[PDB]
């Protein structure tokens, strides 16, 4: 069964670094694109970062570039999201999503977000 | 007397050619019977050997 299990989120003091953990079931993440989309109550859906299916290209929104970096290990099927030097705006319900694959050859600027996991919230609390 | 005068031989009539089967072939069905096709800009480039 296809599912995404997210863990490691929680209360983080500002300035402290936390590394998310996520596992995938029902497929191989090395063939599919994966999205990090935080959701905040009273706000709009926010996109943080993506990891390429082959891992060649990694892109970050201007509010997370260089400060939050994503890593993958496909041998164990795990994805680690790094949250360095937390700021208050990072308090949102973070989700992980899965996208299309090389199986259906698709043009550039890939499309995705067909399934996503239960999502884990990080709360930047003082 | 005796006179060595002529030379004779027997000539063939048909030909035969042989080759070690056709066991290996070039798989080209996946090109025509492709599940999905490539975009206009950029393309799959399949090298055959």
């Amino acid at each position: 069964q296809v599912q995404l299990v997210e863990s490691g989120g929680g209360v983080v003091q500002p300035g402290r670094s936390l590394r998310l953990s996520c596992a995938a079931s029902g497929f191989t993440l090395s063939s599919y694109g994966m999205h990090w989309v935080r959701q905040a109550p009273g706000k709009g859906l926010e996109w943080v970062a993506v990891i390429s299916y082959d891992g060649s290209n990694k892109y970050y929104v201007d509010s997370v570039k260089g400060r939050f970096t994503i890593s993958r290990d496909n041998s164990k099927n795990t994805l680690y999201l790094q949250m360095n030097s937390l700021r208050a705006e990072d308090t949102a319900v973070y989700y992980c999503a899965r996208g299309w694959a090389y199986w259906e050859l698709l043009p550039d600027y890939y499309y995705g977000m067909d399934v996503w996991g239960q999502g884990t919230t990080v709360t930047v609390s003082s | 007397g005796i006179y060595q005068t002529s030379n004779f031989r027997v000539q063939p009539t048909e030909s035969i050619v042989r080759f070690p089967n056709i066991t290996n072939l070039c798989p080209f069905d996946e090109v025509f019977n492709a599940t999905r096709f490539a975009s206009v800009y950029a393309w799959n480039r399949k090298r055959i050997s």
